[PDB]
RNA sequence: GGAACGAGGUAGAUGAAGAGGUCUGGAAAGGCCCGCCAUAGGAGGUAACAGCCCUGUAGUCAAAACUUCGUUCUCUCCUGA
RNA sequence: GACCGAUAGUGAACCAGUACCGUGAGGGAAAGGUGAAAAGCACCCCGGAAGGGGAGUGAAAGAGAUCCUGAAACCGUGUGCCUACAAGUAGUCAGAGCCCGUUAACGGGUGAUGGCGUGCCUUUUGUAGAAUGAACCGGCGAGUUACGAUCCCGUGCAAGGUUAAGCAGAAGAUGCGGAGCCGCAGCGAAAGCGAGUCUGAAUAGGGCGCAUGAGUACGUGGUCGUAGACCCGAAACCAGGUGA
RNA sequence: UAUCCUUGGGAGUCAGACUGCGAGUGAUAAGAUCCGUAGUCGAAAGGGAAACAGCCCAGACCGCCAGCUAAGGUCCCAAAG
RNA sequence: AACAGUGGUAGGAGAGCGUUCUAAGGGCUGUGAAGCCAGACCGGAAGGACUGGUGGAGCGCUUAGAAGUGAGAAUGCCGGU
């Protein structure tokens, strides 16, 4: 029996073009350079999903130093300060309470100075 | 094992013992398999073709020069990528059929009559006799044995009377004990086989 | 079984492997046969036997023997396959080949002696060999040749 | 169609028992002076075909039994 | 070379049984509830998918004329141990 | 009919060997579908007409003659967000603001700004490559079939396994058909001998075998042989014709 | 520590590149050429060397707005003296 | 459950998705089938549903079978733009 090419390749095309709205021009129109925007994309989004991990501790080491600062330390002797101490808030929490409750994290840092002069 | 042994009315007239080494077996459900597909594909007609490229209309001459034009280089207009062109391959006239061995055969005939016996699907009657060629006749005689969906009628003779009274009402097939086959019997659900019948299989089987 | 509920026996059927159909099924694009050369073209590939150029193993060594016209190739029975029998039966080629104990006559039947005979039988055979006629009278029967 | 017996090998092998090939050894025709006997007593006797060459060519004896 | 007869081919004939009730619907052949014919439940068509609406089908018949084959008869021919 | 269904199937579903091309032999297309029924839009309005807007017919006119369905490229109209200090393989991750409200989901649209980031394919030691291919979209377009060989797997039987043509039968299954084929015994060039046999003067040694045994029929799958043999592509060769 | 061998089925490969080390050819030139030896690339994404197949660090099944380190770094671009 | 592993070209092996047709069961459909057009749903992937609009008569599902069975590239062929 012959098999026509029917519907499945509209079908498959279409699902990859849905992919490329609101990409510019024909990018997201024509099925070959969408496809090979969305396979592109597809890489992209793997590596930022990475990259996320990576830009969001500089953002927050960059807050705390800021921060820690303010307090008369630099963020290399304040981290050292709060292992001294044993305190295991991370880079996610001190940034939050440099930011929302810097109150807090003075009394942080008062406990990893202690240490340092210790 | 033994059967209720019926009579055209419906009446049960006792038993009958069919004979283990036939309708006794454990079913070889791997070559019943085998039996049905070798069946079904001997049925196939096989009438399909093409035309390769050798085969179309025309398509002699190089549609233009091998250089210079700036077109991709052809050497006829019935190449399979152009339009109008030969198929590559595709349909060709063939025959699907193939033999299983006599003792698969054979094997496979008796599985399936087997199973038959073991869902009650068996009906054996003492003899079935029309007096005319009667559609309704028929028709009665299949309500009184409750037979429902499909049925295979096997007679030992050829019975001229039942066939045809038998003939038109769907699914519900006349065969000789020499008829029987695989896939008849696995297709109808009910076999109704006469005492006659059951002893002319029994000896080609058995 | 059931038209509707057929199963083929574990292990029976395997689906044909497609080549060109793509990445993911990883025959695709080049189908299996690599990159170029004469193997890869279609009809590709050089006569069976052939070694580049190389002088052939067969052309290498010399050929040997002849065919002799009356060779005779008699259908052989061992002692062990007379065991079969009953006693005091006369076990002709006529009888060896009804019961299908040798499936084809070719020149005659000959009679080894491989395995062991216990039965007293009139074996008439076209050939014995020297152990085969020893232990068909060993055992009280009688080795005709005809 | 039937495939083809390699007559050219049918000449020179032969199937043993097991299946293997029996072959003749070259270097066999002539030049005897410039062999030692050694060499011609062993060259003499038949030799089996190689497992690389045995497969390379199993196929053209295939109709051989 | 000629008859008689048989079976065919080249047109045709006849041919069973539901507008069943009801529900949507432009339109029932469909749905639901009931029947009936069948040697006929092949098929096409009919305002949606029909064994029971039409042409048909199974079955049984039909040829002024032409044509094919067959069997008998006529006719023709014929000694061999 | 486990054949095609309008790029398919005949070149030709249609006024096709036609139109067209060629001096000629010759080459050689494209092009199907209103509706159940023309009931094929009376009449009115704009217009020279075409084409429209009503009104009617119809179940439907968004079925009105290239008249079933009507995708993408491509061309427009309206506007929710953004856009005139900006260096862009155009995205991706982060992210206010504004605008919406879903297959109700740690929602949708847009995107000031920040980080990262040189298409796809082929061919290459190595290509973002200034090496090759693709204007775009759609359809079509490439390991297939027959017959043999071999291996794996499955099944039937098993020292046995199996029929071919053919004859009966639904173009079937099946029944019959044992001719033939493979295996159970090998060794030798052969005569021949035979669990041995060949070499040899040899009860010697050694080779190939046996003792240390499973084959066969069918089916699926892998590969191979012969066929165009995965698809496309020469410059040429030959044969018969057509042209001063 | 978990490979290795035999038999059989199916392959692809025969253009290699650079880097370190030991040599030849060359001029103790070449991103040159030809071998030995180890690595990486080829067929390997990630971090570093501004960019930079072959160098340094290190092997991506997938998610996380968690942590510790490698080479390399910590005045600003740009995380950290 | 524990432990271990899970980059990859040529290539080998396995398990699947989807398309056309057939068989057998069981269904859907004029109270609207296929196709087409949306959507913020589902599955590890190929992919599969649900809802609405268009469409106006055919089509799924389960098991098995058979293949003209899957296109982005061939200065591919044809059509449209
Ligand atoms: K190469
Ligand atoms: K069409
Ligand atoms: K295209
Ligand atoms: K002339
Ligand atoms: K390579
Ligand atoms: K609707
Ligand atoms: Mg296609
Ligand atoms: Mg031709
Ligand atoms: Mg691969
Ligand atoms: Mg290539
Ligand atoms: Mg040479
Ligand atoms: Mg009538
Ligand atoms: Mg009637
Ligand atoms: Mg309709
Ligand atoms: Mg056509
Ligand atoms: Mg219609
Ligand atoms: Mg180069
Ligand atoms: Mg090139
Ligand atoms: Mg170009
Ligand atoms: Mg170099
Ligand atoms: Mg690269
Ligand atoms: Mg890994
Ligand atoms: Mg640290
Ligand atoms: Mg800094
Ligand atoms: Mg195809």
């Amino acid at each position: 029996p012959r098999v026509k090419g029917g519907t499945v390749t509209r079908k498959r095309r279409k699902k990859v073009l849905k992919l490329a709205k609101g990409y510019f021009g024909s990018k997201h129109t024509l099925y070959k350079v969408a496809n090979q925007q969305v396979m592109k994309s597809g890489n992209y989004a793997f590596r930022d999903r990475r990259q996320k991990k990576r830009d969001f501790r500089k953002l927050w080491i960059t807050r705390i130093n800021a921060a820690a600062r303010m307090n008369g330390l630099s963020y290399s002797r304040l981290m050292h300060g709060l292992k001294l101490s044993g305190i295991e808030v991370n880079r996610k929490m001190l940034a939050d309470l440099a930011v929302n409750d810097l109150t807090a994290f003075n009394q942080l840092a008062d406990a990893a100075k202690a240490q340092l002069n210790k | 094992p033994k059967v209720a042994l019926y009579n055209q009315n419906g009446s049960t007239a006792g038993d009958i013992e069919l004979n283990a080494s036939v309708f006794g077996i454990e079913p070889n459900e791997s070559v019943v398999f085998d039996a049905i597909l070798m069946q079904r594909a001997s049925l196939r007609q096989g009438t399909h073709k093409v035309k390769n490229r050798s085969e179309v209309r025309g398509g002699g001459r190089k549609p233009w020069r091998q250089k210079g034009t700036g077109r991709a280089r052809q050497g006829s207009i019935r190449s399979p990528q152009w339009r109008g062109g030969g198929v590559v391959f595709g349909p060709t006239p063939r025959s699907y059929s193939y033999k299983l061995p006599k003792k698969v055969r054979r094997l496979a005939i008796k599985s399936v009559l087997s199973s038959k016996v073991i869902d009650n699907n068996i009906i054996v009657l003492e003899d079935l006799t029309l007096d005319t060629a009667k559609t309704k006749e028929m028709a009665a005689i299949l309500k009184g044995l409750s037979v429902e969906k499909k049925a295979l009628i096997v007679t030992a003779d050829a019975n001229e009377a039942v066939a045809l009274s038998a003939r038109n009402i769907p699914g519900v097939t006349v065969v000789e004990a020499n008829g029987i086959n695989v896939l008849d019997v696995v297709n109808h659900e009910k076999l109704l086989i006469t005492k006659a019948a059951v002893e002319k299989v029994e000896e080609v089987l058995a | 079984m059931k038209l509707h509920e057929l199963k083929p026996s574990e292990g029976s059927r395997k689906t044909r492997n497609r080549v060109g159909r793509g990445i993911g099924s990883g025959n695709g694009k080049t189908a299996g046969k690599g990159h170029k050369g004469q193997n890869a073209r279609s009809g590709g590939g050089v006569r069976p036997g052939f070694e580049g150029g190389q002088m052939p193993l067969f052309q290498r060594l010399p050929k040997r023997g002849f065919t002799n016209i009356n060779r005779k190739e008699y259908a052989v029975v061992n002692l062990d396959k007379l065991n079969g029998f009953a006693e005091g039966t006369e076990v002709t080629p006529e009888l060896l080949l009804e019961t299908g104990v040798i499936s084809k006559l070719n020149a005659g039947v000959k009679i080894l002696g491989n395995g062991k005979l216990e039965k007293k039988l009139t074996v008439k055979a076209n050939k014995f060999s020297a152990s085969a006629k020893e232990a068909v009278e060993a055992a009280g029967g009688t080795a005709e040749v005809i | 169609p039937k495939m083809k017996t390699h007559r050219g090998s049918a000449k020179r092998f032969k199937k043993t028992g097991s299946g293997k090939l029996k072959r003749s050894h070259a270097y066999t025709s002539h030049l005897f002076a410039n062999k030692s006997q050694k060499q011609k007593r062993k060259l003499r006797k038949s030799a089996v075909v190689s497992a690389g060459d045995f497969k390379r060519i199993k196929q053209m004896l295939a109709n051989i039994k």
